[PDB]
C-alpha cells in the first residue's frame, strides 16, 4: 500500500534526516516528485512490521547487518546499478551490500565507533582499558565521571567483549557457520566481566542510555564516551574540544567493534522503484547530496570514492578507520537480528547484576538461535512469542481465554513469514 | 496400510501444565542445535475449547565441511510441518509432525501425546509413534522390491549372455 | 531363518547338454563386461560321478571417472566364489555362488539349477533363488532394526531438550 | 625350487644370448659365481609354467609389457637400485617397469621395428603402405617377392593395425581403461583387411613365419621386411647392404608400433637376490657389458644413458627412435597376455581366409578380456580350459571319463593361481 509518484525514506532519527531531506529538495525542484524523509523510533523493527504488510517507505535506510534478513523475507527489490556507477564506489562496500551474489541495497558510508576524549579534562587518553577505574577516581575527585556511553544497545559494550576472544558467528571458508556462536568464549566472558565490575564500583551505571551519556559529556560532565560518526554534529556545538581516538586496550588487544556500511534498500512493494534508483545514484550518490547529509551529521567514510578522497584529510576519519580496521566487518547474514536480541539481553541483565555475567552469557549463545523462518521477523516473533507463553500459561490452561491469543502481535508476524516463504519458496498444506 | 517402525513410551518427573507449557517454548535448546527456525503459521481455539497450533521447522543438517559450497549450489535446510491439539480439561497435548522437505520421495511421521500419569498427576507420560512411508510402501517392502528389481534385470543379463555364448558355441561346430 | 529376496523360473531353447557346455564357458561375454577373470579353483569328480567345480570370479564395477585415482587408493575388483555340481546322468547342474568381498558386512547368495524341461528334453529350464542376508538378518528386518535405532536415539534427544527447557523454564518463577 | 650360489638367467633365443653369456664369464672370473644362460623356447609362457611352482631361472629378460602380470602373481622381487644408479638410465625407461609404484624390473635397451629393405632392389623404399602390391607386380616380374615378415606374431602385423585408428586400451588420466579395447574399431578393422587383401591378391602368404621371411630376405629373394634391432647382425652378415627406415603409411598416417623396453626382472624365489642385483647393475648395465650383448645381436636403443650416447651416431638406432616415437609405449598392465592371445588369434583366421576380419577381430575383442585371476596365469588358463571343453564336451557328458580332466594343465595353473591370490591377497574358503 505505497503512493505512486512520491518517495518516502526512512533513516535512523541519530542519522542527518535533515540534510537527506534537503537532498530531496534538489530532487523535487529538478523532477516535480516530491520526496518526504521520516524518522520513526525503533526503525530497525518499524521497518519489517510495516514492510511485511506492503506498506513501508519506498526507500528504507539502515546498516547493512540487517539487510540479509530483510532481502530474504522477501522485502527488498535487487538494485541494477550500472557497471560504470559500481566503479564510482568502493567494491569493498558493495560486497557488504551483497547477499547470494545478488546486491540487495547501496552502500553509502562506512561507519565505526571511537573514543571520544574531553581535550581539556584528559590531556592525554587512557591507551588502556583497565586504566580506566583509577582515572575515575581521580575524576571524581575533581567532580567529574571517566567515562559513559550507551549500555542499552549491544553495539556499543559489543567492543570490549570481541576484545579478548568473542564472535556472533565464526567464519570458516567464506561463510559463516550459524552453528558456531563466540558469545558464551572465554574471552567473551571476561570482555563482559570487565564491563560490570565497573558498574559495581560505582564507576559507570548499567541505566545509562544513549541521551543520558551524550548530554553528560557535551555538558562537559564526564570526559570519554564511546561513538559514531553521527555523534559528533552535537559536540560541535557544544563547547568542548574534543578528540576521537582509538578504543582502550583489553588484555593488550584492541578492542574490535564490528562495522557497518549504513546502506538504502528499495522496498519490494514499491511502484516507485526507477524514481528511487534515479534519486539514490544521481542525487544522494554524489559529492553534492552526500556533503548534504555530512554537513547535518558526518556519515563517516563515505563509500563514494569521489567524495572520500575530499573527506579523509579529516583526522576523525581517519580515526574511524583506524578502529574500523581494528575490528571485523558485520555480517549481513540473516541469523544477526537473532544474535542482536541475544546478546541485548545478556548486557543489561550482566549491567543491572540479576543474572551473572556466565549465566546471561550462555543464555544468549542458545537464544541467538531464536531465529525466525523469515528472519525479517525474527523481532515480531519474540514479541508474539512472549505475549503467548505469559497467556498460555497465566490464562488458557487455567481456563480463563476469551478467544485466541495475541491476536494483534500475531496478526503482522503472520504475514512476514508468509511473505518470506513465498520468497524461500517452501510448500506448505 | 499399517506398518509402525517404532512405538515408545516414556515418562517425565513433571506435571503436564509445566511439560506443556515448555514444550510449547521448545526451541530453541542445546540439544537440538540443528532446529534453526520455528514458526507459528496459524493458532485457534476450536469450538470445543482446543487450541490448535500450526508450527514450521527449519533445521539444518551438521555437515560443515563443505557447507560454503554446498550452499551456493543448494540450500542445506529441511522442512517440517507440525500439528498440535491442546486440551487444557481433559489435560492432553497430540502433536502429529511430518517433514514437508523430501515427502514427495518419502514420509516420515511423528505421533506423540502427553497425558498426566494415571497412579501421580505430578508425572507426566508421553506415548510415542513413528511411522516411515518410503513410497506409500513401507520402508521394507521398497527395500526388497528394489532387490527383485535389480536381481531379476541381472538375472536376465546373465540369460543374455547365455544365449551369446551358446550362439557363438553353437556356430564353432 | 529364511527369507528369498527371490526366485524365478526361465526356459531355454536348447538342450542341456548345449546349456551346460556353454554354462561352463561362458565369461568372458559381451552381456557382462564387468567380469574380467574367471579361474578354476579346482575341479573332482566325486564318489558318486558328479562333477564338482568351484571356480573364483572377480568383477570389477563400471565407476570410470575417478577409477585411476581409485585404485591407486584402493582395488576396484569384486570377488564371488562358485561352486558347480554336474550329474551326467540325472541331467542337472547346480550352482551356488556367494560374493567374497564384502560378506564379512553382508552376503548375497544365488542358487541355480538347469535340468531337461519335463515336456521336451531339448529345451533346458532354469530355476532360480537369491537369499540376501544383510547381517544374517534379513535385509527388511535389518533395515527397520536401523530405524529403531536412530529413531529412538533421536525420541531420546527430544527429552534432554525437554527436561533442559523445563529446567529453563522452572528456573525462571 | 632354486639352487644357491650360481646364477642362471633366460633370455629369449632371438636377443644376444651369447654376449650376455660373455658377460656372465667376466662375472665368474671376478667373482667365483657361476652363470648360466639360457634361451628356451616360447620363454614367455615357459617362465610363468615355472616360476608358479618356484622353480625357474634367477633372472628373467623380457619386454616390459609382460611384467606387470608377472609381478602381480608373486613372480618377481620389487628391485632396489640406489638413486645414483636411477640416475644412469633414462626415466622414460624406469617407467615402463613401474607398477603400482614399485619397480619390477630393470630396463635394458629399447626396441621398435622398422623397415628393412634390400638397397640393390629397393633404390628407395616406398614410404606408402598402399604402394607395396604395384611394386610387387614389378619385383615378381623379376622373380621376386617385394615383402614377407612375420605374419605369426602379432606384434609384426601390428603397426598396420593401429595405424588408421586400433588400441589395445584406451588410456583416459594415467590409466588403462580396461574395459575399452580398440581391436575392434574401425581403422583396427580396415588396416587387418589390408594385410589380409595382400595375402588373397598372392603377395604375401599366410604361412610366413620369423624364420622363413629372414632366410628369404637375407637370402635376397625378397625386398623388405619389418623387424627389430636384433635381427640386423644376420643381415650383416649375409651379402645384403640393406637399409632401416620408416614404416609405410596406412591412409597418410603413420604406421604405429608397440615399443617394448627389454628388461630384466628377479625371481621372486630366488635366495641369489644380492648377487642377481650386482650382476645386473655393476656388470650388464655399463658400456662394458652391454657392448658384448649388443656386439652379440643390437639391443636397440640403451636405457643406459652414458652407453646410449657412443651409440646413437649409429643410423639405425635412429630409424629405430623415430619409428619408436611414431607409435605408442607397450602397457604393462596385467591384461596384457590377455589381449596379445585375443589379437594373436585374430590375425591369422583372417590370414588363412577361414574367419573373415570383421568376425575374428570381434571376437578378439571379447577373447581380451579372457583374463586369470592370477594373469601371468592367463595363458595357462587358456589352455587348461581348452581342454578341458573338449573333454567335458566329448568324454564326460557321453559318460567316457575314466577320471579328473587334464589333470597335467590343471597342476601348475593351480599354483600360478595360488601364488597370485596370496600375492593379490584374497580370501576363500
Ligand atoms: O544502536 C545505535 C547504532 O547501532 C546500530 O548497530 C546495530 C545493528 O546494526 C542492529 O542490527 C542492532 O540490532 O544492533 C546494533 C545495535 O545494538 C547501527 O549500525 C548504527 O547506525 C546505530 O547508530
Ligand atoms: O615375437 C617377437 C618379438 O615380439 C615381442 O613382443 C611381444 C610382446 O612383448 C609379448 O607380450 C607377446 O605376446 O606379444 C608380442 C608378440 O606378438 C617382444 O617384445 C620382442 O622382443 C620379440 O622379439
Ligand atoms: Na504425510
Ligand atoms: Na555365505
Amino acid at each position: 500500500k505505497i503512493e505512486e509518484g512520491k518517495l518516502v525514506i526512512w533513516i535512523n532519527g541519530d542519522k542527518g534526516y535533515n540534510g537527506l531531506a534537503e537532498v530531496g529538495k534538489k530532487f523535487e525542484k529538478d523532477t516535480g516528485i516530491k520526496v518526504t524523509v521520516e524518522h520513526p523510533d525503533k526503525l530497525e523493527e518499524k521497518f519489517p512490521q510495516v514492510a511485511a504488510t506492503g506498506d513501508g517507505p519506498d526507500i528504507i535506510f539502515w546498516a547493512h547487518d540487517r539487510f540479509g534478513g530483510y532481502a530474504q523475507s522477501g522485502l527488498l527489490a535487487e538494485i541494477t546499478p550500472a557497471a560504470a556507477f559500481q566503479d564510482k564506489l568502493y567494491p569493498f562496500t558493495w560486497d557488504a551490500v551483497r547477499y547470494n551474489g545478488k546486491l540487495i541495497a547501496y552502500p553509502i558510508a562506512v561507519e565505526a565507533l571511537s573514543l571520544i576524549y574531553n581535550k581539556d579534562l584528559l590531556p592525554n587518553p587512557p591507551k588502556t582499558w583497565e586504566e580506566i577505574p583509577a582515572l575515575d577516581k581521580e575524576l571524581k575527585a575533581k567532580g567529574k565521571s571517566a567515562l559513559m556511553f550507551n549500555l542499552q544497545e549491544p553495539y556499543f559494550t559489543w567492543p570490549l567483549i570481541a576484545a579478548d576472544g568473542g564472535y556472533a558467528f565464526k567464519y570458516a571458508a567464506g561463510k559463516y557457520d550459524i552453528k558456531d556462536v563466540g558469545v558464551d568464549n572465554a574471552g567473551a566472558k571476561a570482555g563482559l566481566t570487565f564491563l560490570v565490575d565497573l558498574i559495581k564500583n560505582k564507576h559507570m551505571n548499567a541505566d545509562t542510555d544513549y541521551s543520558i551519556a551524550e548530554a553528560a559529556f557535551n555538558k562537559g560532565e564526564t570526559a570519554m564516551t564511546i561513538n559514531g560518526p553521527w555523534a559528533w554534529s552535537n559536540i560541535d556545538t557544544s563547547a568542548v574540544n574534543y578528540g576521537v581516538t582509538v578504543l582502550p586496550t583489553f588484555k593488550g588487544q584492541p578492542s574490535k567493534p564490528f562495522v557497518g556500511v549504513l546502506s538504502a534498500g528499495i522496498n519490494a512493494a514499491s511502484p516507485n522503484k526507477e524514481l528511487a534508483k534515479e534519486f539514490l545514484e544521481n542525487y544522494l550518490l554524489t559529492d553534492e547530496g552526500l556533503e548534504a547529509v555530512n554537513k547535518d551529521k558526518p556519515l563517516g567514510a563515505v563509500a563514494l570514492k569521489s567524495y572520500e578522497e575530499e573527506l579523509a584529510k579529516d583526522p576523525r576519519i581517519a580515526a574511524t578507520m583506524e578502529n574500523a580496521q581494528k575490528g571485523e566487518i558485520m555480517p549481513n547474514i540473516p541469523q544477526m537480528s537473532a544474535f542482536w536480541y541475544a546478546v541485548r539481553t545478556a548486557v543489561i541483565n550482566a549491567a543491572s547484576g540479576r543474572q551473572t555475567v556466565d549465566a546471561a552469557l550462555a543464555a544468549a549463545q542458545t537464544n541467538a538461535a531464536a531465529n525466525s523462518v523469515g528472519e525479517a521477523c525474527t523481532d515480531m516473533k519474540r514479541e508474539y512469542d512472549q505475549c503467548f507463553n505469559r497467556w498460555f500459561a497465566e490464562k488458557f490452561l487455567k481456563g480463563d481465554s476469551s478467544g485466541d491469543p495475541c491476536t494483534d502481535l500475531f496478526k503482522r508476524y503472520q504475514q512476514c513469514v508468509q511473505k518470506a516463504i513465498k520468497e524461500k519458496e517452501i510448500p506448505i498444506e | 496400510d499399517k506398518m509402525k517402525i517404532w512405538t515408545s513410551e516414556h515418562v517425565f518427573d513433571h506435571p503436564w501444565e509445566t511439560v506443556t507449557t515448555a514444550a510449547m517454548q521448545k526451541y530453541p535448546n542445546p540439544m537440538n542445535p540443528s532446529v534453526v527456525g520455528v514458526d507459528v503459521l496459524d493458532r485457534h481455539i476450536d469450538p470445543s475449547g482446543k487450541l490448535h497450533s500450526h508450527r514450521l521447522l527449519s533445521t539444518e543438517w551438521g555437515l560443515p565441511s563443505i557447507v560454503k559450497s554446498l550452499i551456493g549450489a543448494a540450500r542445506t535446510k529441511t522442512y517440517v510441518q507440525e500439528h498440535s491439539v491442546v486440551d487444557p480439561v481433559e489435560k492432553t497435548m497430540e502433536l502429529k509432525s511430518t517433514n514437508i522437505s523430501f515427502t514427495n520421495m518419502v514420509s516420515v511421521d511423528e505421533r506423540l501425546i502427553y497425558k498426566p500419569h494415571p497412579q501421580d498427576p505430578e508425572k507426566t507420560v508421553l506415548t510415542q509413534e513413528a511411522i516411515i512411508t518410503v513410497k506409500g510402501v513401507s520402508l521394507s517392502s521398497y527395500l526388497e522390491g528394489l532387490m527383485a528389481s535389480t536381481i531379476s534385470s541381472n538375472a536376465s543379463k546373465g540369460r543374455e549372455a547365455m544365449e551369446w555364448v551358446i550362439h557363438k558355441l553353437n556356430a564353432e561346430i
